[PDB]
């Protein structure tokens, strides 16, 4: 005996009711929410977020770095012999051991 | 696994035996056939149907795990070999490895001299 | 231009002697390309140049020099620290990109000359092997991820090897 | 008038409150005064505005 | 004639035209974009003078739309 | 900016109208999450601190932005469900989402160690109501008990080691204050040192070893597919481990040795059971476990490389994955099991979903730069300079990264579909948008995969 | 300190020092006031009231006597992490030998490979 267990049906929207919709029940919240501002976020976040990403604001030092280095360069070339990197942020260290 | 002749048409007796085995399978396929008919041919359905050897063949991973394993005998430990075992097994091939590796930076420099990824 | 050295000047010149034909395919079909769509491009790029007029001139670069090596201030405190860590992260940014200016170089001299490869250039061949080295030693390349603190370490790895050799012999 | 306060009550709240932590997670850095002209690595001595920048 | 094998399509052709319809709503920005550089000016490499540090943008080269 | 708006999310839902609820939910979080994109962005040489330390900066963390970005696709697929129940019901198992965006942000804005444990743990508590319940199959308890008991068992061991390490050696906090950490000196006191703060981690990124926490979690399914993209998030959610292993102990690489090893068995053995499975969610279950356990082996390391793909990998898994089970959701809807051979038709029935499965399967291959591709073979080439030996067994881990991919396909690219008489309407305007959601910003990482990839980039 | 050498026993607040100035309109004084308004939410969850947020205005006491309770518990707060860093203070002048410092030097660290 079950008595109160068998209650389970098998719901489906598909297009009974419903003509064409993504949303359960009313064909006027479903055209407002499921096409307008499912796809607004579609509009803003994806197309108008695409300008931002990682161009425009420059990211952690990849564009200004290029500039820096070429000047440093061809100042080191004319007059020092060792090219950028010989001993690196050192300059009389008091000892070892 | 196959043998020395392929099984397809090999050793076949009409006998009397054989007769009614034959029949005893017809017998189960028929039955489980019908009920598939039932639910196929009508309208009124609309979904996917059940069946119970279907289930009972997803039941037999997912489940019955530690209802199993009960008699662990000496099959257990001889898996136990061919799993935890071949952790240990790389223990000593990433090690010597290693330690081929360590002694040629100290003494006897093996790495190229244009290298400075990672 | 001024940083990138690269090949003087190329010669090119077309002599076309034997056989008359129809002159030459790659000659005729220069001469048609550069005034069919080539010419209405420079037109179209002249003209949206010379559309901007008022420009803006900008900083650009940045300054931001020294302000004291972390080989000089020591022991665990917010204030000195920090910002001897950022002029070492500073250095070690432009030096990933003084390498690719270095290792361009090399890619430069590989197609100019093609057939010659390393039988001529030198100069480029010289100029890597030089760098690399430094930088395989000095930046880190060998004492794991980035860090000023571990650098001066690494340092000192290297200046200890320079101090037991040299008094052996 | 009556159509849109009525309807909309909660749809104004979610912008507004962008807002109102725009502003208080800016005015945090009132708090913390300390090195806003000390320790040369942005520095610059003031010309005109009061204390460089906020 | 034959009437052919069906699909649904109705479903399907839908969400491609309700797809497009907001990226041509947003394509706009895109078409004004290509103008910013066209009209307004870049970027000129410049050295700078001991006046002003940062005003509006601190330190941005290509594009308007970056400041 | 970020938290406050977030928060303004639960009394919206309360306060609004019983036909509205939905759209309420799904339209205020995109806008929240297109402004997460605008400011955190914004980098230095170093990455310099936000505020004051309650939510803090990002220095190699675009993870967040995946947060945000599931932030109301965790709404989209939970729509065919909670439907048939009670008004009340609908809008409490939103608000457990919105308080999960709470303690998910909060986790990887702050710069912190103490009171990042007080909300890595604190995001358990919400997914274990989310899982204990609505579950359509029954042993909800036999994973419910086993997503804490295993979680659980490993973290409050962080108890003893964060304290024990403030107690000596200054204070944790801010983590840019962390320079004080001396090397540690390896001795056998010292190893439950280094143990504690990793088995909290080695739970939550599934290995060889201690990995039957996520299976369970994904099998027995608790809301329809939206709630197993929060179960993903957890497995990244668990990104300390690149901050511990760089600053907390940076000589100690000896110990590391041994739990490389479990994790390189973790990729053999983890793949070749996903292969003859049976059900649908767990063929995706599996592959997860070999796909994170790619990234723990790149931290062991500690090379600059690793890290790289590392980061990369965090963001591809958590697109890629929760991508695939929105797919497993949209035949578990039509089918009403998640039975991979019964389940059978692609195309035919289903014929522009087809499209989205393909391009689903083949991101967990290398394809054309995406982002698995800068996740992957960046791990496979720092290995390299770890030891020689690790891409004859790498090697072999990217034959079977098609057997997850193919198997799946194929065992649905079967034209018959006799038994099954359902799947009538194949996607509704959101099912199609859901899977739209999850590649094109995957697509859009191709031009520049900067803010994809960054500790030191 | 846990046992009381200065301070007087079983004070209201304070009383002996005054001097320290509460805080007004703090962020920690919100979330109590959160909390008060909070308590007045569930209590219509146990007697089963129409709405949570628009039912009974009984809830002004329920905010009130979290607010009131709470700034005198935070005065406490004030109070006892000042006398803390009081003795704590007075501990290194009166001695002196127990402190040490320690600054600038030139150390050499191991380095790690890989």
């Amino acid at each position: 005996r079950w008595q109160e267990d068998p209650e389970p049906e098998d719901e489906n929207l598909y297009e009974k009711n419903p003509d064409s919709h993504g949303y359960d029940k009313d064909p006027a919240v479903d055209i407002w929410n499921m096409r307008v501002v499912f796809f607004f976020g579609f509009s803003i976040v994806l197309v108008l977020g695409s300008t931002f990403v990682a161009y425009l604001p420059d990211y952690r030092m990849q564009e200004w770095a290029r500039r820096e280095a070429e000047r440093l360069v061809k100042y080191r070339e004319a007059h020092g012999l060792p090219i950028m990197e010989s001993n690196c942020f050192d300059p009389s260290k008091i000892q070892l051991p | 696994x196959x043998x020395x002749x392929x099984x397809x048409x090999x050793x076949x007796x009409x006998x009397x035996x054989x007769x009614x085995x034959q029949a005893e399978r017809l017998a189960i396929r028929s039955r489980l056939k019908r009920e598939y008919q039932l639910q196929y041919y009508d309208p009124s359905r609309r979904g996917v149907i059940e069946d119970p050897a279907l289930v009972r063949w997803t039941y037999a991973r997912s489940a019955n795990i530690y209802p199993n394993f009960r008699p662990n005998t000496k099959t257990s430990l001889l898996g136990a070999l061919f799993g935890i075992g071949p952790l240990v097994f790389w223990y000593y091939v990433f090690k010597t490895d290693r330690d081929r590796k360590e002694k040629l930076i100290q003494e006897g420099k093996l790495d190229r001299t244009f290298n400075i990824s990672y | 231009x001024x940083x990138x050295x690269x090949x003087x000047x190329x010669x090119x010149x077309x002599x076309x002697x034997x056989x008359x034909x129809x002159x030459x395919x790659x000659x005729x079909x220069x001469x048609x390309x550069x005034x069919x769509x080539x010419x209405x491009x420079x037109x179209x790029x002249x003209x949206x140049x010379x559309x901007x007029x008022x420009x803006x001139x900008x900083x650009x670069x940045x300054x931001x020099x020294x302000x004291x090596x972390x080989x000089x201030c020591q022991e665990k405190d917010v204030l000195c620290m920090f910002e001897a860590e950022m002029q070492w992260r500073r250095d070690y940014k432009v030096d990933q990109e003084i390498v690719n200016i270095i290792q361009e170089r090399l890619k430069a001299c590989q197609q100019r000359e093609g057939e010659s490869h390393r039988q001529n250039c030198a100069k480029e061949l010289e100029q890597f092997t030089q760098v690399v080295k430094a930088y395989q030693d000095r930046y880190x390349x060998x004492x794991x991820x980035x860090x000023x603190x571990x650098x001066x370490x690494x340092x000192x790895x290297x200046x200890x090897x320079x101090x037991x050799x040299x008094x052996x012999x | 008038l009556l159509q849109v306060v009525r309807d909309h009550w909660v749809h104004v709240l979610v912008p507004m409150g962008f807002v109102f932590g725009y502003y208080l997670d800016r005015k945090n850095d009132e708090k913390l005064t300390a090195f806003r002209n000390k320790s040369l690595l942005y520095k610059r001595e003031l010309k005109p505005n009061e204390e460089v920048t906020w | 004639r034959l009437f052919i094998i069906k699909p649904s399509g109705f479903y399907d052709k839908r969400f491609l035209k309700l797809l497009r319809f907001y990226i041509l709503l947003t394509g706009i920005p895109v078409a004004i974009g290509i103008t910013l550089i066209n009209v307004x000016x870049x970027x000129x490499x410049x050295x700078x003078x001991x006046x002003x540090x940062x005003x509006x943008x601190x330190x941005x080269x290509x594009x308007x739309x970056x400041x | 900016k970020y938290i406050i708006p977030t928060i303004m999310l639960m009394p919206l839902t309360w306060l609004s109208k019983n036909n509205m609820i939905w759209v309420n939910s799904t339209a205020h979080s995109l806008l929240i999450s297109f402004t997460s994109l605008l400011l955190m962005n914004q980098f230095g040489d170093n990455s310099l601190n936000f505020s004051l330390l309650f939510f803090s900066d990002s220095l190699s963390t675009p993870l967040l932005i995946l947060t945000m970005w599931l932030l109301p696709l965790m709404l989209m697929a939970s729509q065919h469900h909670l439907s048939k129940e009670n008004l009340t019901r609908k809008k409490l198992f939103i608000t457990m989402l919105i308080s999960l965006q709470l303690f998910l942000i909060m986790t990887f804005t702050a710069m912190e160690l103490i009171l990042f444990y007080i909300l890595f743990e604190a995001t358990l508590v919400p997914t274990l109501i989310i899982i204990t319940r609505w579950g359509n199959q029954t042993e909800r308890l036999n994973a419910g008990l086993y997503f804490l008991f295993y979680t659980l068992a490993g973290s409050l061991p962080l108890l003893v080691a964060l304290i024990y390490i403030q107690n000596t050696v200054g204070s944790l906090n801010f983590l840019m204050l962390q320079y004080w950490v001396q090397p540690v000196h390896n001795s056998w006191s010292n190893v439950f040192m280094w143990l504690a703060c990793m088995m909290a981690f080695m739970v939550k990124m599934p290995l060889y070893g201690l990995h039957l926490w996520l299976p369970k979690a994904h099998v027995e399914a608790p809301i329809a597919g939206s709630m197993v993209l929060a179960a993903v998030l957890l497995k990244l959610g668990g990104y300390g481990m690149l901050r511990i292993t760089l600053i907390l102990n940076p000589m100690t690489d000896f110990m590391a040795y041994p739990f490389i090893m479990l994790s390189l068995w973790g990729m053999i053995m983890t793949s070749s059971i996903c292969l003859r499975q049976t059900d649908l969610k767990s063929l995706i279950a599996y592959s997860s476990v070999s796909h994170m356990a790619l990234v723990i082996v790149a931290i062991l390391i500690q090379t600059p490389w690793s890290y790289m793909g590392a980061t990369a990998l965090m963001i591809a898994h958590g697109l890629t994955s929760s991508m695939l089970f929105c797919l497993a959701n949209s035949n578990y809807e039509r089918i009403h099991s998640r039975t991979m051979i019964l389940a059978r038709g692609l195309q035919t029935l289903l014929p522009l979903m087809a499209t989205w499965w393909l391009l689903a399967s083949l991101t967990n291959l290398a394809l054309p730069p995406t982002i698995n591709l800068i996740g992957e073979l960046f791990v496979v080439m720092s290995t390299f300079s770890w030891s020689n030996i690790t891409i004859i067994l790498m090697g072999v881990n990217m034959v079977i990264t098609a057997l997850y991919s193919l198997y799946m396909l194929i065992m649905t690219q079967r034209g018959k579909y006799t038994y099954h008489i359902n799947n009538i309407s194949p996607s509704f305007t959101r099912e199609n948008a859901l899977m739209s959601l999850h590649i094109l910003p995957l697509l859009l990482l191709t031009l520049n995969p900067k803010i994809i990839l960054g500790p030191l980039y | 300190x846990x046992x009381x050498x200065x301070x007087x026993x079983x004070x209201x607040x304070x009383x002996x020092x005054x001097x320290x100035x509460x805080x007004x309109x703090x962020p920690r004084l919100a979330f109590v006031g959160f909390l008060g308004y909070c308590s007045g939410l569930i209590d219509n969850a146990i007697r089963r009231r129409p709405v949570l947020l628009a039912g009974l205005h009984r809830q002004l006491l329920y905010i009130t006597s979290f607010v009131f309770v709470g700034y005198y518990l935070l005065k406490r707060q004030d109070y006892m992490y000042a006398v803390r860093d009081h003795d704590m203070f007075s501990y290194i002048k009166s001695h002196x030998x127990x402190x040490x410092x320690x600054x600038x030097x030139x150390x050499x660290x191991x380095x790690x490979x890989x």
